[PDB]
Order: structure tokens, then sequence, then C-alpha cells
């Protein structure tokens, strides 16, 4: 709306959210981004439109998925994704923690940004590195974290719903069966 | 505050210009350039020596609210500062205005027009919205001084509806209707090529607009007036003179019902545009109804009128009945939907009316320049 | 005989076994199918599953399967067992863009290049219906950008960004049977470095490289405008020429003596290696600019049946044009 | 602000139907 | 344009419109008007407190005094007649005119009334022009400030007079465009044959002044215009101070109008670029 | 004369590093950035190049794998020419979204300076844009060496008119 393009909230929420599918990313290092947005022009981009029009889409497409890491830009009081993360598995017994550091799995597909897997990595690390382990930079190296995100995140609760009517397919005990409703009405499975 | 400020105010058929601190614009003039098609670049006239002249090309460089040429605008602030006002740039503070939804490529062409070229040594541009709704408080009550209202500003391009809460303009929530004055003087001119002759092809369109300007008035059902027009034809039925550019033969025209079809194309935009059909009635209460809950009150309370084309009789009655119509329906439907127990409060709507209507935006840039705070607003020369 | 698709580029292009078909990308995230009906060429499918910019097609002919490849961390594989086409999912396990793809001779295999500092060895496993991979890293410092095969299905040469060009082995035991003894060594477990090349001093990215029909020679192109030519029978040998004109983008064998390359110049032309170990210049093949394609020329491929005899190869590139050039 | 503004204020029937 | 008028056009206007008014007999309306002109002066039009019938129109230079001292007041007499009036608290000159006794021609007293500036202004002139006329040389010269950094100096000899100019620049590209303008004055007195001199010296006083205590900079010009008797006779002495009357307002304006006309080729450049640009792509 | 060479020798110069392909960075997963802005990879980078006829007038050439950067310092006879130069190269730099291979602020030491990527040389040919930029060093010097005279000229018929009445 701050460039002169005004698109009204209901007739055109389908027609921003092709520009947000198309030309979004999350930046890795705030400072490249910003004088790269300062002293060049390789980030403006142009959108057509079906009425014909050309816009214009320039700093804004690192500006909007940013709501994620600092949420106090559309007022909601919070964390933060990569904060919230830390504060959920520093809440656990001590012996289950590391079994949580190794695997964690993005879903969903609002996880499809570029560069959002690289970013929680280092906020992450930064966060384990002044808030546990504060100072004395040698044992990072031995406490692994790593984060799965295969390029089908959109449909993972599909595909495992694939597998579990495969595996369980034959054995009439996982579904809960027409003639249980007819006498008890409720289930216990 | 050792000279005061200078305001000027661009538009699409008039520009308005003066100095801080008095009450009336000391040049209204229309926005035309003329020129001849070394230092033939300054040969040129603007204002009232453009509108007839016969060996210079005129033309309109502001169309929609809008800069179309640059060229022109520049020569145009250049014979404004340098004959009409007679101000040395180098040593006055300027209060500009933007059009409602203006881009940074036009609000920054400006001040490379003025800082460059002019030294000016602070500029000030100002949305038009918080500038009229200042000027709404020389005539209300002293009790009731906010900058929380809707304002429907109207001219001679294209109509806004903009609302204000506190201080700032809520940009998502601003609607235009494409009806303005230059529709309203077409429809009568159609209107009065039908029916009288004598009107020479030449003089149609300044006809058409004293027409417009000397007689015309709003009523609140058209079949009545209809009817009282053939009944009683004496009180309702008025004769203009006129002179001909071409041997000075003076002729009459009588105004018949042209006098209230004119301006209702307002509260029916069918009647000359096909392709809108919603009443102004309408399109302020679902502006007003898309806004933040807590302040859906404060602004009925105050829906402030700036710009010529308000000017008709009787214009804020009809929008005050329409919505007050549209909004006692939907509280009784609420009301029914919660049986009868609780009754809500009935919502006050009220429109404000003012001496100072057609120049409403100059005023707000007097009265805010005129403040020893200014000068601590502006952008000054070294920031550029 | 010059042919426009599109005015947009073409990013790579693919044949089938008749040459009726081909497969197309105009530079999006589409591959664009087209029959010949006639003497006109008319499109006649569309493939959609990428969500960014596709970079490597292949089309294996024996099985009739296309194997594709893109920016988006993903590959797919394509085959027609309806009208419509269906794909079958892959897993690469990388975590940068891939950036070439290369079916194998007797295409049970295919190797993707990635810029991870990675090359995939992709082969089938059918108790759950996908294809799974095998990584090779140990001595790449850089992005691959080019890829090859061998005739006996087991060695693989590689270019890269890190001015080398490497010849490695992909020996999968669960799928391939034991080979025999080449020039090129005699211990092939999988992933160990064969030979390596690229000391010049001022070397250049490796764009192309290319085997001979007998197997036993090796070409590549840099970006120091060179072209180099490394003989295995007699002895580990190289000759390298260097030539006055652009860089070249791409490199193909015709015969065991000839060698014909295209690039930024918009010709192609032919060189000549000798039995000797020389490289001469022999000619262009195209005696607005003076030139049928109008911008840089990204692949060359054979229209006849490959390095056995070769009589006619196909350019494409940036321009949108596609053309078909006659030794003969 | 709006204080200097209202500061320099002073300073400088057929319808029902 | 290219040269600037002499006549204020607001009080044109707005007497023009309430003297036809009132003649028509309709009943005047109050007007409360504040304006500015240049050289920092400010005027006001307004009612006598409270009364509807008259206006008044008073002036208001920051440097009057010693304009009175070389005799201003009687210029003033001589000129507007009976219209002067006890000044208004904060002004120096002030104007009365009364709507009922109002002669029948409109057009001189309204034209009269623009000139105030130029009428306060040409005594000094004036009464250094008389000296050559009567031959009573021998006198000093005099000094005039326009604003707060620059002065105008007048002196008269048996033969000549001469007004000296002191002009100040802002930006630094103005400096170089006064540079190319002004350099052109020096050989218009040699381009014609009945003209007067112009003289001009950069960042240094002439030798006249450098006597005195100017302003040496970068940034102050002298401009040095030389009259002979043949301008300054009885005849055309009007159409002489009428225009030695603004000279700095002229120079600044053409200055300003220079870079505006820059602009413009500007933008024709920036077109053309984008047009060949444009006519490389495929499309 | 001496600008035809230095013109030749800057269209020789362009023309063997305008060869740019597409790269996806090796740092970051999916962004695709230019490699002469973001300077990550040593490998990805050329040597730079510098051309010059005298000592106040040269070319610097940057090259990368998907990227090329262009400064070019004008010629200034006397301070008229030096901040009319200046006024115009503000000028085209303001307008930098229309100009899709100008670069916003220029590299210390130099006037003005181009950006070209890979996509402005898929969308347009190649021999075009180095035309450009040779018209572009020429264009300008005659553009304000008009100007120049431009200016001069509107002094005369100022100064005649003014002394023409009095
Ligand atoms: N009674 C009236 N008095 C004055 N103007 C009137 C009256 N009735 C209609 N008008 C019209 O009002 C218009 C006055 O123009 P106005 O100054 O309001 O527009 P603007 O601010 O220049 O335009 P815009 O806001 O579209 O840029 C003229 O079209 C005039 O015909
Ligand atoms: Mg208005």
């Amino acid at each position: 709306l701050l460039r002169g393009y005004a698109f009204n909230h209901s007739a055109d929420f389908e027609t921003v959210r092709m520009i947000k599918e198309k030309l979004c990313y999350v930046g890795y290092n705030i400072e490249q981004e910003q004088k790269l947005a300062l002293e060049t022009t390789v980030l403006v981009e142009s959108y057509t439109l079906p009425d014909g029009r050309i816009i214009k889409v320039g700093g804004e497409r690192f500006e909007a998925p940013e709501a994620l890491f600092q949420p106090h830009l559309i007022n909601v009081e919070g964390v933060g994704v990569a904060e919230l993360l830390f504060n959920t598995i520093q809440a656990a017994d001590i012996d289950t923690r590391s079994e949580f550091y190794k695997h964690i799995v993005l879903s969903g597909g609002s996880t499809m940004y570029p560069g959002l897997p690289s970013r929680l990595e280092r906020e992450l690390k930064q966060l384990y590195l002044e808030r546990v382990l504060k100072g004395d930079v040698e044992k990072l190296s031995k406490f692994k974290i790593r984060i799965e995100d295969p390029p089908r995140r959109k449909h993972m609760v599909f595909l495992g719903g694939a597998v579990l009517a495969d595996i369980m397919k034959d054995k009439d005990n996982f579904w809960m069966t027409r003639q249980e409703y007819q006498e008890k009405g409720v289930r216990v499975l | 505050g050792r000279l005061p400020a200078c305001v000027v105010d661009c538009g699409t058929g008039y520009t308005k210009l003066g100095y801080a601190g008095n009450t009336e614009p000391q040049f209204i003039i229309p926005s035309c350039i003329a020129i001849k098609e070394g230092v033939d670049d300054l040969d040129f006239f603007i204002g009232d020596e453009a509108i007839e002249k016969p060996t210079y090309a005129t033309k309109w460089p502001i169309r929609h609210g809008i800069v179309e040429d640059w060229d022109l605008m520049e020569r145009f602030m250049e014979q404004v500062i340098f004959k009409y006002l007679r101000a040395e740039p180098e040593d006055h503070y300027f209060l500009l205005t933007e059009p409602p939804l203006n881009t940074p490529e036009n609000r920054e062409y400006t001040a490379e027009i003025m800082f460059e070229s002019f030294n000016v040594p602070g500029l000030y541009i100002a949305v038009q919205a918080v500038l009229a709704l200042a000027a709404s408080w020389t005539s209300r009550q002293v009790g009731e001084r906010t900058l929380t209202g809707t304002v429907i500003d109207s001219g001679d391009g294209v109509t806004h509806v903009i609302p204000v809460a506190e201080g700032y303009v809520i940009g998502s929530c601003i609607k235009h209707i494409p009806i303005a004055g230059r529709d309203i003087t077409y429809f009568i001119q159609q209107l009065l090529r039908d029916r009288e002759v004598g009107i020479p092809p030449e003089q149609s369109l300044e006809t058409a607009k004293a027409v417009k300007e000397r007689y015309s008035y709003v009523c609140p059902d058209l079949v009545k007036e209809f009817n009282k027009y053939d009944t009683d034809g004496s009180k309702w039925i008025k004769q203009y003179t006129g002179i001909n550019a071409i041997s000075k033969k003076e002729f009459s025209i009588d105004v018949g019902y042209e006098r209230f079809l004119g301006p209702e194309i307002f509260f029916h935009p069918e009647f000359a545009n096909p392709d809108f059909t919603q009443p102004i009635s309408e399109v302020v209460d679902e502006v007003i109804q898309n806004c933040p809950i807590d302040v859906r009150r404060p602004l009925y309370k105050n829906i402030v009128l700036s710009g010529g084309s308000t000017m008709f009789r009787d214009f804020g009655r009809r929008l005050q009945r329409d919505l007050k119509r549209t909004v006692d329906a939907r509280l009784k439907l609420s009301e029914e939907l919660s049986g009868g127990r609780l009754k809500p409060k009935p919502i006050d709507v009220q429109v404000i009316t003012h001496h100072m209507q057609r120049y409403a935006v100059w005023f707000g840039g007097s009265m805010l320049a005129s403040t020893p705070e200014f000068y601590q607003v502006c952008h000054t020369k070294k920031d550029y | 005989s010059l042919h426009q698709f599109l005015l947009e580029p073409i990013t790579c292009h693919a044949w089938n076994r008749d040459r009726t078909q081909i497969a197309l990308s105009p530079n999006n995230h589409e591959v664009h199918i087209y029959k010949k009906n006639g003497g006109q060429w008319v499109k006649a499918h569309e493939l959609k599953e990428h969500n960014g910019h596709i970079t490597g097609i292949d089309w294996a002919p024996k099985s009739d399967r296309i194997v594709t490849c893109g920016a988006d961390r993903n590959a797919y594989v394509w085959s027609q067992k309806d009208g419509v086409w269906k794909p079958t999912l892959v897993i690469l396990r990388i975590n940068r863009a891939a950036t070439f793809v290369k079916w194998s001779p007797l295409e049970n295999k295919f190797a993707v290049g990635s810029g991870a500092r990675l090359i995939s060895v992709c082969y089938f496993e059918s108790e759950n219906d996908w294809w799974v991979s095998k990584h090779i890293k140990k001595p790449i410092r850089s992005t691959v950008l080019s890829l090859d095969w061998h005739p006996n299905n087991v060695l693989l040469a590689a270019g890269s960004c890190d001015f080398k060009c490497r010849v490695f082995s992909a020996y999968i035991k669960e799928v391939d049977e034991k080979p025999a003894s080449t020039p090129w060594g005699s211990k092939m477990p999988f992933g160990q470095l064969m030979s390596e090349f690229g000391g010049s001093g001022t070397g250049g990215w490796v764009h192309g490289v290319s085997f001979s029909a007998s197997g036993s020679r090796l070409a590549w192109v840099s970006h120091d405008s060179t072209v180099s030519v490394a003989d295995a029978s007699k002895s580990v040998q190289v000759s390298t020429l260097k030539t006055e004109f652009l860089p070249l983008l791409s490199v193909s064998f015709v015969s065991e003596n000839s060698v014909v390359a295209a690039g930024h110049d918009c010709c192609p032309m032919l060189f000549n290696y000798d039995d000797r170990g020389c490289l001469t210049f022999v000619s262009k093949l195209d005696i607005a600019l003076e030139t049928l394609h109008q911008n840089s020329i990204t692949q060359v491929s054979i229209y006849e049946v490959d390095k056995q005899d070769c009589r006619k190869f196909c350019t494409t590139g940036i321009d949108g044009a596609m053309t078909i050039w006659d030794f003969k | 602000p709006t204080s200097g503004i209202v500061g320099a204020l002073m300073e400088v029937d057929e319808w029902e139907d | 344009m290219i040269l600037l008028e002499v006549n204020n056009r607001i009080i044109e206007e707005t007497l023009a419109l309430k003297f036809e008014n009132a003649a028509a007999g309709n009943k005047p309306e109050a007007v409360e008007v504040t304006f500015a002109d240049f050289d920092g002066v400010l005027y006001h039009i307004s009612n006598p407190n409270g009364d509807k019938t008259k206006v008044m129109v008073s002036i208001s230079l920051k440097f009057y005094k010693e304009l009175q001292a070389h005799g201003a007041d009687e210029l003033l007499k001589r000129v507007y007649g009976s219209y002067l009036v006890n000044p208004e608290s904060g002004y120096n000159v002030s104007l009365l005119y009364d709507l009922e006794n109002l002669p029948a021609s409109k057009d001189s007293i309204v034209h009269q009334a623009g000139m105030l500036k130029r009428n306060c202004f040409a005594s000094v002139f004036e009464k250094y022009f008389q000296f050559q006329e009567e031959g009573k040389e021998g006198e000093n010269r005099a000094v005039i400030h326009y604003r707060d950094d620059e002065t105008m100096y007048v002196e008269s000899k048996k033969d000549r007079v001469t007004v000296v100019f002191s002009t100040v620049f802002k930006d630094d590209d103005d400096v170089v465009i006064g540079k190319v303008f002004m350099q052109e004055f020096k050989e218009g007195r040699r381009a014609s044959h009945t003209a007067p001199q112009v003289l001009f010296s950069h960042r240094e006083p002439p030798l006249e002044l450098k006597d005195t205590d100017a302003a040496v900079g970068d940034n102050i010009g002298y401009i040095t215009f030389v009259l002979f008797p043949r301008h300054t006779n009885a005849s055309a002495r009007d159409n002489t101070i009428n225009l030695i009357h603004t000279f700095r307002d002229y120079l600044h304006y053409h200055i300003k109008c220079s870079k505006a006309y820059i602009h413009t080729r500007m933008r024709a450049k920036t077109s053309d670029f984008l047009k060949v640009l444009n006519r490389a792509r495929p499309d | 004369a001496t600008l035809r060479p230095y013109l030749s020798a800057v269209r020789a110069t362009l023309q063997a590093a305008l060869c740019l392909e597409n790269f996806s960075s090796q740092v970051v997963e999916r962004h695709n950035k230019p490699e002469v802005e973001v300077r990550s990879s040593k490998e990805l980078l050329l040597q730079p190049v510098t051309i010059s006829r005298n000592e106040k007038e040269k070319v610097l050439i940057e090259g990368s794998i998907n990227s090329v950067r262009v400064s070019i310092a004008v010629k200034q006879a006397d301070e008229i020419e030096k901040i009319l130069c200046h006024k115009f190269m503000r000028f085209m730099m303001m307008r930098a979204e229309n100009f899709f291979i100008l670069r916003r602020k220029p590299v210390e030491g130099y006037d003005i300076s181009f950006l070209i990527t890979n996509f402005h040389t898929e969308q347009m040919y190649k021999h075009k844009l180095v035309d450009f930029v040779i018209h572009f060093m020429e264009e300008i010097d005659k553009e304000i060496s008009e100007m120049k005279l431009s200016v001069n000229a509107r002094a005369r018929i100022v100064a005649e008119e003014f002394l023409k009445n009095f």
C-alpha cells in the first residue's frame, strides 16, 4: 500500500498470494540485504497482473516473511519461532534433550521460503552459545544440531497417512468398526 | 516568523495561492498553461491569461489528480512564485499539497523541482484529509475538537471518501466514486441541448457552468417536484440572459427541469454512468464499517465536507437522512436477532457544513503554517 | 536449418529414439513435449511438478523414460503408462541446487551433479518403489558443472569450478556386475578417485567433458578459452590447445579423431586430434550478426546414432532457436 | 501539534416523508 | 516573462474590486490581508479599527530611517497628496482611502497605490540626479541596506553618476552560473553605443570601496552601473528609476530559470536513453 | 584520433567479460544473488581490469560468473563542467528503477557505475549492451558540451534586453 498500489482486503486476497508465493525469501544476514537494497537495484522485480498492469516489488520481499522471527512487527506478543523452539526443547527431562536436538522436522506450506532452513540453524546455535554454554567456544563441535527438511515438506501429513494405512491395511483392530457405534457409541482406541 | 509562509494548492481545475495567516486565498486561477508551438522558453502565460489566446496552444498539466508533464509544472510554479505572489523562494517556507494515494516517486520529483531549482529553505507536503478536518472547528462548539472523522473530498476530478482516526489516515479504507463536477456539467449540457434553441455551440460549456453555479439544488423526492413545476410554473421557473461572443446579440433561456436533476447524479450515478450504480449514501457506510471496531461511533458523529461540488443547497441533509435510515434498519435487525430483552443505543449521525467549504484545504494549510512550532517539522535544505 | 520455437531461451533439450519427439524447458518451472505432425512442430504435452527453475533433462530411449532435475533440490522420473505422463519420486539428500543430470548406457543408474560439492548416483528399488542415492564427495571442493559416462557403465567423468577435471568410479554392487580391466586403472571400489587433471597454472572453470567411442580418451573445455584431450592407452598424457576465441560451453566426440565444440561465439567448430598427441584447429561450420544463432549456444547433441556413426548434430541456445547441422 | 492549531484558531416540513 | 513588473498585483486587484463595488452601490465588506514582496518588505491592507467604509494600506520597511534621512517624506507628500495619514502601530508609511468621496477616474489612484515601494525609493535617486542638473558637486556618497548582508552605494561626479550593488549567493552552483551570466554585462556596453556602462570585479571591492570597509569573500560580488546625464535628464528619469530599482531580483530570477531550463534537457536525454535501451529486447 | 582507440579497447575488454552463466548460491540454500556484490567465494571472481587514456579518465571492469560491474569516470575541464557533470549523474541515479542496468551509488573515485546480471543478458542481446555503453561514454560529453554553450548563449539576450530600454 505504501508504493501507490491499492489492493482491497477481500477481492484481491488471492492476487497478492501469488506474489508472496513467487517472490519472497528470508534473509540470512540482514546487513547485506539492506546494503543490496540501498546501493543496488537487483532486488526489484516486475509482476504482471490479470488486468494487464505491471507492478514493481523491491525491498518488500524480505520484510514480509520476517514476522516469523520478529513477531512484534504486526502486533503479536511473543518470542518468535527460533526462540520458541529453544524454550520448547529446554523444557523436557535432561536425558531426552539430545534426542530432540538431532531430529527436528519442518512441515507445512508456510516453511518453503528460501533460506528458512538456513536461518534457524544459525539462530539456535547463537541462542545455545550465549544462554546455556556461555562462552568457551570449543565444545560446540561436540554439540551436534541438525534440521531435516526434504523438498517434499507440503504433503508430509499426507505421505505419513499413505504409509500407516498401507502397513495396517489388513488387521481389523486399527479401524473403528461400523458395528461398534451400533451398540456402544464411543471408542477407546 | 519574520516573513509568513507560502501556501499553494494545485488541482485538476483550479489552483489556489496565498500567504500564511490569511483567511481567504489571494488568487484562485485555472490550472492552464499556454505556450507557442534562446529565451523562447519563458514566452508563456498561466491562468486567466491562457483560457483564450489566438496564437498559443493551451493545455492542462494536471489530470485526474496526478501530474502528466513536469516540464509544464516547473514553469507554472516559476510564474506562480515570481509574478503573482512576488516572493523570493530563498527566504520563505512552502506548504504544498499532495493527492490521496500518492506514490513516493511523484512526491520526490516535487522536492527535486523545489530544492534544486528554487533553493527553498523548507518544504512540507501535507495530506488533504487532516487539513480539511482542521478547518471544521471554525463553526463547531467548544466542547468538541478532535482529529477523528470521515472526509468526503469532492471537486472536479474523482470523489474520495477518506477516514482519519486520531490524526492519521487509514490508507486501506479509501474508496473512489468516479462522479464529480465535470460529469455534472457534461450531463446538464446534454439536458440543455434537447429542449432549448438559442445557445451557440461555442459557449455551451460556459452557459452550462453558469446554470450549475447560479440555480441548482437537491430535492427530497423527484415526482413531487416534477408535479410542482407543471402545477405552478411562475414560482419555480426562471430566466437566464447571456451575451453572445459575436455581435453582442443578447439571448435568453428558461431554466426548468435541469435545476434539480444536476446534483442528483451523486445519489443516482446510473443516470449518467452505466458502469457504476452504488449511491454515495452506501459508500460512506461501507467505508466506515470496514475499520477498527473501537472507532466506529466517532466517525459517524463527524462527517465533514470539503470541496466545491458539495456546495449545493441541502446536500448534507440527504446524506444525513439516508445514513440514519440505513443504520436504523441494521440496529433493528440486530435487536430482533436477540429477542427484545435489550435495546442498543441509537447511533447519532451528523454532517457538518461551514462557511469555509470551497477552499478548506488552503485554510487548514494557512492555520497550520502560522504556528511557531511549524518550523520544526519541515525538511531543511541540508537534509536533501 | 534453423527453427525458432519461442523467443525465450531454451535451458536444455532432449531427443528420443526415433527423433520424432523433443522435450524442452523454456526458462521456467515446466517441461514441454513437442511432436512432428508432418512438416510442422506442434506442442503435445506439458509436465509441471517443479516449484523452481528447471536445469536438466534427459531421455532414456530403450526404456523411454524422462529424468528431470532443477534448482528446487528435487528430481523426478517421468514415465508413460497411460496417455498421461506420471512422475516417480527420487530421494537425493542434497541441500543446495542441482545442476546436471544424465542417464547411463545400460539405463539402470543415473548421475546428478549438484552445488553441494557432491555427485549423486541414483538407482532403483522396488520394495517400496522409489530411487535411492549414493554420494561421491571426497576430493571435490566446489560445484560440479558437467558429467559424462564411460561405455562400460562404471567410470564417470566430472568437471567442477575448482579448476579440475576428475575421473571417478561409480561401481554399485547391488545392481552392476563385475567389470573388466581398463587402461585407466585396475582397482575400482565405489567413490575411488581414478585420475585427476587440471594442472596448467591459469586454469579456468571447466564447462564440458566427454568420452570417446573407444572409451580410452577424454576431452574437456575450460573458461580460459582452451580445449584439452587426455589419452590413457599409451600413457596417462595430456595435450592442451589454446584457442583465440571466446569460451566454449559444450563438447562432444564425433569420432576417435575429431571433436566438435560450441560456445558464446554462436558458431560450432571442429578440432582434430592426431594419434601422436597433437591438437590442431580445422575450421568453423557456419561459413545483426553473420551467424544463424543470435546468442550463445548452450547445448550440443547428436541427431544420428551417436559416436559409432555420427552424421548430423543439433545445437540449441539462449536465442530460442534450434538448429540441425549436417557435415555432408 | 494540535495544541498550536487550536490555540491559533481564535487568534487569527417536507423532509420526513 | 523577461522583465519583472514594478507593480504589486494584490493591491491593485483588491482596491479595484472594492472601488468598483463601492461605485456600484452595494455595501462594502471587511478585508484583513497581510502580504510580502521582494527585499523583505511586508504590507498590510485593513479597515481602520472597526469602520468598514475606509481602507488603509500600510508598508513595513525595516530600513526606512536612512531613506527618511535622505528625504523620502517630501516625495510622498508631493505624489499621493492628502491620502497620507498618521502611521499605524508598527508600520512606517500608511495610505488611507475613503469609499464615499472617490474620484470619477479610478485608474490613476489604483495605479499609484501599487508603486509604494518605487515612490519610497525614488527620493535618493531624485536627489542625487538633481546634482548634475544644478552642478553642486563635492558631496559624500550614500549607503542603503536592502537586507542583513547587502548594500547599495550611490555617488555623483561632475560628468557621471554611479550606483554600486553588492550581491551574495548561497549555493555553489549559483556562483559559477552568476559568473557566466554577469560577465556578459561588461561587454554589453561595447555591443551598443547609447547605453549605460557596467563594471565588475570579483571577490574584492573596487578602488572607491576599498577605501571604506566593505565585505571580502568568495560569495560577494560588486556590480557598478555608470549613468550619463543623457539618461538621467528630466524627461527620462522615471524609466531609469523604474529599472535600476530591480536588478538583484532580475539576476536571481534568471539564475533560477537557467537551472530549470537545464532540467528539461536532462529529462529529454533520460527519455532518449530509455528508448534506445528498450530497442535491444527481442520483444 | 585518440578517442577511437580508447572506445575500441573498452569494446574489446567488454566483449571478453560479458560471457555469463546462471549460478545458485553455495552458502545459503536457493538464493540467486550476484557474485560481485555479495563476495562469498574467491574461486568465482575474476581479476579486475583497468583501462585509461590520461590521468583523469579511466574505466574499471570487475568480472564474475554471473555479474559484471563497470565503473566509468568522465572528463572535467573547469568548474561549470564539474557541477553540470555532477548534476547529470545525480539526475540519472535517481531514476534507477527504469534504467535496469544502473547502480544507485557509484564506486568511490568514479562517477557512474553499471551492474549487468545474466538476467539482463538473456532478456536482451549481447552486442547491443556493449554498444549502449559505448554510446553512453560519448553522448554525455556531447550533451554537457552543448549545455555549456546553451547557458552561455542565454546571457547575451538577457543582457541586451535589459540594456536596451535605458
Ligand atoms: N456553487 C459552486 N461554487 C463554486 N464552485 C462550484 C459550485 N458548484 C459547483 N462548483 C464546481 O466546483 C469546482 C471547484 O473546483 P475545486 O477547487 O473544488 O477543485 P480542485 O480541488 O481543483 O479539484 P480536484 O480535487 O479534483 O483536484 C468547479 O468545477 C466548479 O464548477
Ligand atoms: Mg480540493
